[PDB]
DNA sequence: TCTGGCCTGTCTTACACAGTGATGCAAATCAAGTGTGAAGCCAGACAAAAACC
DNA sequence: CCTGTCTTACACAGTGATACAGCCCTTAACAAAAACC
DNA sequence: GGTTTTTGTTAAGGGCTGTATCACTGTGTAAGACAGG
């Protein structure tokens, strides 16, 4: 190849000025994009800029996590990775651990103005017994369940802290200001359900919440900075309690979710002051329990079950009456009205 | 190169028509080769450019090929981890989908060319076949017998080809190794394992066998010599034993057993009787087959080779003894069976040819009762020495405990509650739990001159403590032939005294432990007594996962279909089992 | 910087001086070790949550 | 034909063990410095180890 | 006529393989923006 | 304002790319006929 090495040298010194690195990678380039062989010539640009390839390691967090990957297979690509391009693109499992760390209740510190009642302070706070030191002595009640749950309050700040991007980009993009801090409010989603059978060859229930949307006040306008775009999808109902128990079993139900219930009306009565991108925010919540099936609804709400002639969940209408008066009912049921009515 | 693209174009474009004028000269236009040569050339005149080269930091399509099937990862999955690591690192780390199904094509059976001479009898000589229906045509009409198994395969010389193409980078290393010539190609012996097991149940909420064969080793013929060029590490990993059928079917269906499995059979047969030649390195190699299949357990040997079910009077699979002779001679048998033996057996006892009683006709055919359509190699394995071992010698603690040769008589609370004794103790002082059904570690644990030693010290008579500690001695002067990977070697004078040992331990049983005799005596036993030294000089050794395998690559790497299913498991299986890819998977040592 | 490493940068000058053409900072920072380093793990505490903070 | 003990066989309880995320300690590793060396490349006329008439 | 429990039924989640939509590239020949004097 | 580079356009089709799409079942869920009081 010297003669056209030397003519190549000749046409370079002629306008160039004799940096033939960057020429001959050019020409190579071009004529690889001209073959249609984009990949190779994008991977050569890369190393030429020498632009590094290592995932952080939230990113192997993500992929291990959304790929359903154990450690151990995730470890065997790892350092097959490492061992084959001598380059640690992917992280070491301690590093996904302590990435993890981050991204789950307990991390970061909040305070409630006034301070919830009957509610610890802790911030510190993790995966917790979901039984909440329910009495398991021979001598009480069996306890047939296992069941593992957040801290609410802690567990709405983590998933706050999840989506902080979004809700910076969405006050950016209303027009409004990133370190602007006046007082946010959440509205919360709570779903409740039982997952049917989960015995591999055993009933199970999820306790959870979606954030619906954040909206922020300034002036006597509440504007919009967030808003779920898929509110039914598994991608952000985030679990709360976990418990492997009947939706049927009234008495490890409500063992169960009265410490949620407790917590969540505590957390009605207060403002949630967190720092967000170096300034504090106030939080105020809604809690709106919506992700009821009829038959939780009811079973949750005192009513009788679904065959019984009281037929609506919202009214106090028979099923003879609602076929005989088709339109004219109004939403008369509310959550006093039937307290009362099983005193 | 601060400039854009149609800029650097049109800036270069004389020096681009020059160079494309230059090329078709006499480069005969791979201007791509020239340009590489050109850069190369260039930034060695100024590390980037063996990683240009390697574009090092891109993983050949066979590597992700591994890490996908060998991380059980769906092909959506890998492709949504490819796609988010090329967009956050810019560079394309993983290949995508397409590029790891060519390199698919290479690893399964069906894409190298070869030839059989002379050509095998009654197979296509087609080299194109990959997966091919199991049931290899059996007739579906409602009219016929009904099937009720789906079943895929490859064509079994198809599959030995593409084995020793995947192991072809260790064969020629182990050449070199053996300081011959790589190209090299006298007649290369294939000594291939052949293995059948049922994997019990695979249903999710149906049973499946799978029909196997190990390459164990290759020698060369290099003088008057045969030189071990590659030998199986570990003969007895899931990662060796490579995938040739699978069918959903009853191991004991013999119906739909032998119509899957005879096609295989014949094509076995006919490799038997011709020479492959295939090309290695760019050298035509020649290879001979030797196919032992010895990858059966009793109760398949036995309805493979027409003998009865394994509750018969007939014990061995190796002999002619009875369950009653084997526990009066305990160590005088040869092994004397052998498939054309079976063959013969099963027509005599069809044709009946002496006129005789069903009882006298079963004495003469010793048993073959059904005709063999497999040729096995029936062995024992390390487990079940010990294991014989084991439960005559807890046998024995019990009935020294209660002095039973003092007193003959015992009813059965006397019995247990010996028993009780003898568990309780080995509680208290060996911290071993007491079993209620035999099982291997037990044995090991409890074939120990130390426990010998705990139960002395139940035992009130010390001549019964030598009896004891001399029949515990020369167990242990066996064990070491039974368990290790090649006596030979590494015991050859425990292996010399087998035979001297064991005679001494059934006259030992024979004269000091009178009452241990009953009239019963299991296979495990007769064989480790009576067989061991043959083995050993016919196979040179005797030293619970494939099931979740199967149901793994059934769930999460297959199509939800009866007919796609079974051979998207067969691929998978045998991509997992190929040795180019797990030597990537072992890149870091 | 470790202690022992802002240590070695301060007194490659001394052991320079001495002997014209690592070795003995590396002895002498040894020999003191195993019997007043404090700024340098003051240095040391201040750049690590400088580096912290950068994003 | 009929109760009793042996028989082939289908059922049962049993017990190792495969793998999970977490754990904990050993061993790299990284990071500034500064005196070295080192494996491959630089040009041009021209002839051998390795293959075409 | 009922409250309620079992029954079979019917969409749908995802498997690997595969058709389909598509921006980049080629020829040559122009011209608008840009940037130095 | 001139003059050079940088960048863009036009067209008609071609090529690797990323993706919606394919056919395809088992499986969980819930409609609901029916059982039991
Ligand atoms: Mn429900
Ligand atoms: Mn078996
Ligand atoms: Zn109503
Ligand atoms: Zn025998």
């Amino acid at each position: 190849l010297r003669e056209l090495k030397i003519q190549v040298k000749e046409f370079a010194d002629k306008e160039e000025g004799g940096d033939v690195k960057a020429v001959c990678l050019t020409l190579f380039l071009l004529a690889l994009r001209a073959r249609n062989e984009h990949r190779q010539a994008d991977e050569l640009e890369a190393i030429m800029q020498g632009r590094g390839s290592g995932l952080q390691p939230a990113v192997c967090l993500a992929i291990r996590v959304n790929t359903f990957l154990s450690c151990s297979q995730y470890h065997k690509m790892y350092r097959t990775v490492k061992a084959i391009t001598g380059r640690q693109i992917f992280q070491p499992l301690h590093a996904l651990r302590n990435a993890e760390k981050v991204l789950l209740p307990g991390y970061h510190p909040f305070e409630w103005q006034p301070p919830l009642k009957n509610v610890s302070s802790r911030t510190d706070v993790g995966i917790i017994d979901g039984l909440s030191g329910l009495a398991s002595s021979v001598d009480e009640y069996p306890v047939d369940t296992i069941a593992k749950r957040f801290r609410y309050d802690s567990a709405l700040v983590s998933a706050l802290m999840d989506m902080e991007e979004d809700i910076l980009e969405g006050m950016r993009s209303q027009d409004l200001d990133d370190y602007l801090n006046g007082p946010f409010t959440v509205v919360v989603k709570e779903s409740c359900d039982g997952m049917g059978d989960v015995s591999e060859k055993e009933k199970a229930v999820r306790f959870s919440f979606t954030v619906m949307r954040i909206t922020i006040e300034h002036g006597s306008q509440n504007v919009k900075v967030f808003e779920e775009p898929k509110p039914n999808s598994e991608l952000c109902c985030k679990p709360l309690c976990l418990m492997l128990a009947d939706e049927s079993d009234h008495e490890t139900l409500t063992a169960i979710l009265s410490p949620l219930i407790a917590e969540r009306e505590a957390m009605k009565s207060s403002e949630l002051t967190l720092e967000m991108g170096g300034i504090p925010r106030t939080f105020k919540f809604i809690f709106r329990g919506t992700g009821y099936d009829e038959k939780l609804v009811r079973e949750v709400e005192g009513l009788e079950a679904s065959g019984s002639v009281y037929i609506c969940t919202l009214c106090d209408t028979t099923r003879l009456e609602a076929s005989q008066n088709l339109v004219f009912h109004s939403i008369t049921r509310s959550h006093a009205e039937n307290l009362q009515r099983y005193e | 190169l601060s400039l854009t693209r149609r800029a650097q174009k049109h800036r270069l474009r004389e020096l681009k028509i020059q160079v494309k004028e230059f090329a078709d000269k006499e480069e005969g236009g791979d201007v791509k080769a020239v340009c590489l040569t050109l850069f190369l050339l260039a930034l060695r005149a100024r590390r980037q450019a063996d990683e240009l080269e390697a574009i090092g930091s891109g993983l050949q399509p066979a590597v992700c090929l591994a890490i996908r099937v060998n991380t059980f990862l769906s092909c959506s999955q890998y492709h949504k981890m490819y796609r988010t690591v090329k967009a956050i690192t810019g560079r394309q780390i993983f290949q995508p989908l397409h590029a790891l199904r060519n390199a698919e094509k290479v690893l399964l059976p069906g894409y190298h060319p070869f030839e059989w001479q002379p050509p095998l009898k009654n197979v296509s000589s087609r080299t194109d076949v990959g997966i091919i229906d199991g049931l290899s045509g059996l007739a579906s009409s409602v009219d016929e017998y009904p099937v009720d198994t789906i079943a895929k395969r490859f064509r079994y010389d198809s599959a030995l080809v593409s084995a020793l193409m995947d192991m072809e980078e260790d064969i020629l290393e182990g050449m070199r190794s053996q300081d011959l010539d790589d190209y090299l190609n006298g007649p290369f012996t294939v000594v291939v394992k052949e293995s059948c097991d049922g994997m019990g149940d695979v249903s999710e909420k149906e049973k499946a066998v799978r029909f196997s064969f190990t390459v164990m080793r290759i020698t060369i013929e290099h003088g008057s010599q045969n030189v071990k060029v590659f030998e199986e590490p570990k003969p007895n990993s899931e990662l060796c034993c490579k995938p040739l059928c699978l069918m959903l079917a009853d191991e004991s269906d013999h119906e739909t057993l032998t119509a899957i499995l005879s096609p295989l059979i014949a094509e076995r047969e006919a490799m038997k009787s011709s020479e492959l030649t295939l090309e290695m390195g760019g050298i035509p190699r020649t290879f001979k087959f030797i196919f032992r299949g010895t990858g059966y357990d009793e109760k398949l040997v036995r309805e493979v080779e027409g003998l009865e079910a394994s509750g018969s009077v007939y014990i061995c699979t190796l002999c002619d003894t009875t369950r009653l002779e084997a526990s009066q001679n305990l160590v005088f048998h040869s092994i004397t069976r052998s498939h054309a033996e079976n063959l013969q057996r099963y027509e005599v006892w069809r044709s009946n040819p002496y006129h005789e009683s069903v009882e006298e006709l079963r004495d003469r055919v010793k048993g073959v009762s059904a005709k063999p359509f497999i040729e096995t190699v029936p062995s024992i394995d390390a487990l079940h020495c010990d294991i014989g071992n084991a439960a005559e010698f807890y046998k024995i603690f019990q009935l020294e405990i209660g002095e039973v040769y003092k007193h003959p008589n015992a009813s059965k609370e006397e019995r247990k509650r010996w028993q009780a004794t003898l568990d309780k103790h080995l509680r208290k002082r060996m911290n071993l739990k007491p079993i209620m059904r035999m099982n291997g570690n037990f044995a090991r644990k409890l074939m120990t001159q130390e426990t010998v030693d705990a139960v002395c010290e139940l035992i009130p008579s010390e001549e019964r403590h030598e009896a004891l500690r001399e029949l515990m001695d020369l167990y242990l002067k066996m064990k070491p032939v039974w368990r290790s990977s090649c006596p030979a070697k590494e015991c050859p004078e425990s292996l010399c005294q087998y035979s001297f040992n064991s005679q001494r331990f059934a006259e030992l049983l024979s004269t000091k432990f009178k009452y241990r005799y009953e009239g019963k005596i299991t296979n495990y036993f007769h064989k480790t007594l009576a067989h061991v030294p043959e083995i050993i000089e016919r196979d040179g050794s005797i030293g619970q996962s494939g099931n979740k395998l199967f149901r793994r690559f059934r769930k999460m790497n297959a199509r939800q279909s009866k007919c796609y299913e079974m051979e998207d498991v067969l691929k998978h299986h045998w991509l997992y089992t190929s040795k180019y890819l797990q030597k990537f998977m072992n890149a870091h040592n | 910087p470790s202690a022992f490493f802002l240590f070695c940068s301060e007194y490659r000058p001394k052991i320079k001086g001495e002997h014209p053409g690592g070795d003995v900072a590396k002895k002498l920072g040894e020999m003191w070790n195993n019997t007043d380093k404090q700024p340098y793990e003051k240095k040391a505490a201040k750049l690590k949550e400088k580096y912290e903070k950068d994003i």
